[PDB]
DNA sequence: TTTTTTTTTTTTTTTTTTTTTTTTTTTT
DNA sequence: AAAAAAAAAAAAAAAAAAAAAAAAAAAA
């Protein structure tokens, strides 16, 4: 075994291949030697080979699957010869698949085998396998004979490209880590891929939800966060980090609770001076809130996890560059979206928004002004006493609400408090208007349409300085 | 290249879009008062050329090129320029396959030459390339003459004259080119040897480190086997800090990785030795062109002298001891005698001389354009009667764009554009 | 009939160069160093060297042979990634930015 | 209609090329 | 004594490359 895996990584058929598909329904070396010569032999006794392989190794999964001291030696030394043939088989396919599309009906044909042979693996991996390979090292290494070529096939990117083998993928890796205890090298495995390719970040975030959701276990995902946390980076690459951030990305916006757990530690990542990666961990800590505040149990549940990380979204808006502000104000602009609580964070928005308006940043001031119209659409203050707000009518109704002024003491105070935040609310929204009037004369076209919009959207909810903005409007001629 | 329309929006006089058409491909002339804008026809067709000296054509700066600086209201200045790739002999090797290419050329009180090909922005080099391929080297011209400047055509150095026989037979931009390239891998090799010195110094010790770190596991395997006693258990404990269970699939791809790493730095180094080769190869073949050509236009502009004046001769020749690639000189005969200085000869013999060698260049590789401004300055009418008759019939070939204030050029152009100063701008008129 | 593929080759990897298309990824795939090197591809119907076709070889040979040393960087710098295993808050005042049509 | 890919266009940072003086020099 | 070429270095300005956002064409 050992030496045969030394052997293999340092290196008229027609006649036998029916023979041996008639033993099979010294010839153990005839279908070695077959097999071995794939680069030079015909496409066409390929795929009957390869159709009958996964056939035995389907019936022996079946045979096994019903039995299941017995000839426990035996089985275990046929499931190892097994196992190095399709390792065979898998290396010998991924090589000419690599040189294919770097034709195409080879490729498919290459495809179909290998989905083939992925059933059959499928196959072959559900049994628990645990009993027959009673030390450690003989299943992890009979399970890294499986693994390897696996990995080495998702290098190349149609295969990641491809959803039916993405899938097959990401179901061996999830039993592998479900059952046969090998989350350090997956995890291992795993990093090593994100660190080397930029492809494989949205496959990692599936197959951990996959993992998650389908077989409760966010051990592995955990530890991969804490091992993204303390990983460092050299400034001359960049891949690596940007694989990281995208890596982060989809997986806050695929499986966010989950994640929530290890973001304690991740937010360290913060302190580095990797753009790409303090985008990324921001706008996972806004995706994260975003597609949790649909859940009261989690609210219920990570109050303090969910107010720490909207702390740090609003104080993240204090940096060099304005990249992460940008992402920061998608994250607040998405989370007032959000038909939720936090009205006090929404006020907290709206003074962080008017007080960022004098951006140097054009991409900061439309990301802003599109916040502050959101904030508009949707305020909360609209769910009684109708929808309209105009200053002077306001201040009417307050006035008179302080002049009327447990039960009845209860019912006053909220609604001073209520009338008190609605008028600090138009007071900014009045300066945010003027502030915006007076920036429209900017050099970005997207910039003046952003505003413009904003100038309409903020007359049509009649606002008494709207006017002013329509005339600065009308001097865009 | 054969031009076929010009467009000129804020440079200059003309400060309202004029769109001149109708570019007969055979004998284009200007004509107009003075002051009237064909000089400025011609710096706007320089402009978008990608001309860099700014005191060639009557400027200090970018701004000045607007119609009054940045004042007057206009604020953008644009020279659009529109050739025929009907001909693909005379084609950018580039843009053989795109017809009617467009180059403009847009400044702006903020932004600094904005260049703009087939719609598509591009970079000063691409378009500099772009007319270096077709002989319009405008830098180091060989079909420019400006204003006044006939006159000095026999008052350049050797170098320049050496120079613009260059500009012929593609021995000119490879110069410049290989000196680029030469710059562009010195500056590479210091990369290089940077990536070398991290792969020998850090990346090597790693690599006995984890080797070091691959035996520990095979010994901690058999360790582990057992174990599957509690003097074992406890070693086996005291041993889990660098046992680094995954190191076989590491240690793995960082070997295939450095060995793949290797493989490129020696292909790399292969390359250029192969470039080097090439580039020798290259040169010691241009400088046998370089003879060719000098040959070949030196027997033509004595051929042309002769034709022009009937009792005179010129020619090219070398240094008084050095070699033909250090410089070349113009020696010219009157009569029976040759003449030790050419300063004592007149204007008029001089855009003689001046003329004759541009059209010698043309004989042998004709550009696809020839501008020439006020070059009837220095001549009498006898004198730009012939000239123009010559351009007229026996040359031919190119495309001429010559502003004339005499009738004996412009009375057989082919085409004709009369300028006036209308009202603030400039306007062209047919005929 | 390899003279035409070599022909074709050479007039798309040409337009590639002048498209400025050429990049780090696709070094390692359009290799004209060779057809460089072979000086045939370039030459007339007298034996003679194109020199606009020789210019453009050297501009592509020079771009790939850049590309191609950034590659070799960047997977030394993924190298050193691989084997390798504050106050970045500023004060919001450096953040401050700090008639035309109808005079026109 | 929804999503992925192309590509084009927005700054920001760094790179390349210009033009300034500053001396230095030799033949008449 | 006296007139004009010429090598040399730093400051300013034009310009190219990197990186992300917006817009149009294409496949499922
Ligand atoms: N930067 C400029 N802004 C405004 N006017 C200019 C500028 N440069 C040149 N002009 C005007 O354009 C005219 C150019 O005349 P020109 O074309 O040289 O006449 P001709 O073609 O007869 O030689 C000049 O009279 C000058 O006053
Ligand atoms: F100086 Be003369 F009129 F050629
Ligand atoms: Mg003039």
């Amino acid at each position: 075994l050992s030496e045969y895996l030394t052997k293999f990584q340092t290196t008229d058929p027609s006649r036998e291949l029916n023979v041996i598909i008639d033993q099979l329904a010294d010839s153990l070396e005839a279908l070695i030697d077959l097999c071995h010569d794939f680069p030079h032999l015909t496409p066409k006794l390929q795929t009957q080979l390869s159709y009958l392989i996964s056939s035995s190794l389907s019936n022996l999964s079946k045979d096994i699957k019903a039995n299941l001291g017995g000839l426990i030696p035996q089985w275990k030394r046929h499931l190892e010869e097994y196992g190095y043939l399709i390792q065979v088989l898998l290396t010998f396919l991924q090589d000419e698949l690599h040189k294919v599309s770097s034709n195409v009906e080879l490729f498919k044909r290459d495809c179909n085998q290998m989905e083939n042979l992925l059933e059959s693996i499928t196959k072959l991996l559900e049994i628990n396998l645990s009993k027959i390979f009673q030390t450690t090292p003989e299943k992890d290494l009979f399970i890294g004979l499986f693994t390897r070529p696996l990995f080495v096939l998702l290098e190349i990117e149609p295969v990641t490209k491809v959803s039916s083998l993405k899938m097959f993928i990401q179901r061996i890796l999830a039993m592998c880590v479900k059952n046969h205890g090998q989350s350090s090298s997956i995890q291992s495995s795993l990093m090593t891929n994100l660190t080397y390719f930029l492809h494989l970040s949205v496959f990692n975030a599936e197959l951990l939800k996959l993992l998650n959701d389908e077989y409760n276990y966010p051990q592995l995902t955990e530890d991969i966060l804490k091992e993204i946390s303390t990983r460092v980076f050299n400034a001359k690459d960049t891949t690596g980090p940007k694989a990281i951030s995208n890596f982060l990305i989809k997986l806050s916006e695929l499986s966010p609770g989950i994640m929530l757990r290890q973001m304690n530690l991740v937010i360290t990542l913060l302190n580095n001076s990797s753009i790409t990666l303090r985008c990324s961990v921001v706008e996972a800590c806004g995706n994260i809130v975003a597609e949790l505040a649909q859940d009261p149990q989690t609210m219920e549940h990570y109050k303090q996890q969910i107010a720490v990380l909207i702390e740090l979204l609003e104080e993240r808006f204090q940096d060099s560059n304005p990249y992460v502000r940008t992402k920061a104000i998608q994250g607040c602009s998405k989370i007032c979206d959000l038909s939720s609580k936090f009205n006090k964070s929404k006020a907290k928005f709206t003074s962080l928004a008017v007080r960022s308006l004098q951006d140097r940043s054009s991409l900061v001031r439309r990301n802003s002004v599109k916040l502050l119209s959101k904030l508009l659409l949707k305020h909360p203050f609209k769910a009684i006493h109708g929808s309209q707000l105009r200053l002077s009518e306001w201040e009417e109704y307050l006035k008179g609400s302080e002049s009327q002024l447990t039960s009845v003491l209860m019912k006053l105070k909220l609604m001073i408090v209520y009338y008190k935040d609605a008028i600090s609310f138009i007071k900014e929204i009045h300066k945010s208007i003027e502030l915006i009037s007076n920036l429209l004369f900017s050099k970005n076209r997207n910039e003046v349409l952003e505003s413009m919009d904003f100038l309409v959207l903020a007359d049509a909810f009649d606002i008494e300085l709207s006017e002013f903005g329509i005339k600065k409007m009308l001097h865009l001629v | 290249m054969k031009v076929e329309e010009l467009i000129i929006d804020g440079f200059k006089s003309y400060a309202t879009r004029t769109v001149i058409t109708d570019w007969d491909p055979q004998f284009n002339a200007i004509t107009g008062l003075n002051g009237s804008g064909k000089s400025n026809i011609l710096d706007a067709i320089c402009f978008v050329l990608g001309i860099a000296s700014m005191s060639t054509v009557r400027a200090s700066s970018l701004q000045d090129l607007i119609y009054k600086r940045g004042q007057a209201g206009v604020t953008k200045a644009s020279v659009t320029i529109v050739f025929d790739n009907t001909d693909k002999s005379n084609s950018p090797i580039g843009f053989t396959n795109s017809p009617q290419i467009s180059v403009t050329r847009q400044v702006v009180l903020g932004g600094t030459s904005k260049y703009l090909i087939n719609g598509h922005r591009a970079p000063q080099q691409s378009v500099l390339q772009l007319f270096q391929s077709v002989q319009l080297n405008i830098n180091n011209p060989n079909f420019l003459i400006m204003q006044g400047k006939i006159t000095k055509v026999l008052n350049m150095k050797p170098s320049e004259i050496l120079s613009l026989i260059e500009e012929a037979a593609g021995t000119k931009m490879f110069e410049d080119r290989r000196e680029k390239a030469e710059r562009t891998m010195s500056k590479k090799e210091t990369k290089l040897q940077e990536n070398r010195t991290l792969l020998t110094e850090e990346i090597e010790p790693k690599l006995e480190k984890l080797r070091n770190e691959k035996r520990m596991f095979l010994e901690f395997q058999s360790t582990q086997t057992d174990l599957e006693s509690k003097q074992l258990n406890e070693k086996f404990q005291e041993l889990r800090k660098k046992v680094n269970p995954n190191i076989m699939n590491m240690i793995e791809n960082v070997e295939k990785k450095e060995a793949a790493l290797k493989t490129m730095i020696k292909t790399i180094e292969k390359d250029k030795m192969k470039i080097q080769e090439t580039i020798s190869k290259l040169n010691e073949y241009k400088r046998e062109t370089l003879v060719k050509t000098w040959e070949k236009v030196t027997l033509d502009f004595g051929n042309i002298f002769a034709d022009l004046l009937p009792n005179s001769f010129a020619k090219l020749v070398p240094c008084e001891g050095k070699d033909v690639t250090q410089g070349l000189e113009v020696k010219v005969k009157l009569g029976n005698i040759w003449k030790e200085s050419l300063i004592e000869l007149s204007g008029g013999q001089r855009s003689l001389i001046a003329l004759s060698l541009i059209m010698a260049l043309l004989q042998f590789r004709p550009a696809p354009m020839y501008i020439l401004d006020e070059v009837d300055a220095a001549l009498d009418l006898s004198h730009t009667q012939n000239i123009g008759h010559l351009i007229k019939t026996r040359f031919k070939g190119s495309q001429f764009i010559v502003v004339s204030l005499k009738e004996g050029m412009f009375a057989n152009a082919n085409r004709v554009f009369r300028t006036r100063f209308q009202d603030g701008t400039s306007v062209v008129s047919i005929m | 009939t390899n003279r035409s593929t070599m022909m074709a080759n050479f007039e798309e990897w040409i337009k590639m160069a002048t498209d400025n298309k050429i990049n780090s990824r696709n070094s390692w795939n359009f290799a004209l160093i060779d057809y460089f090197y072979d000086l045939d591809v370039l030459k007339d119907g007298e034996n003679n060297i194109n020199f606009q076709k020789a210019s453009a070889t050297l501009d592509g040979c020079i771009k790939i042979y850049s590309s191609r040393v950034d590659s070799v960087t960047t997977e030394t710098g993924k190298l050193l990634s691989g084997l390798a295993q504050e106050t970045t808050l500023v004060e919001f005042e450096t953040i401050k930015m700090k008639i035309d049509p109808l005079f026109k």
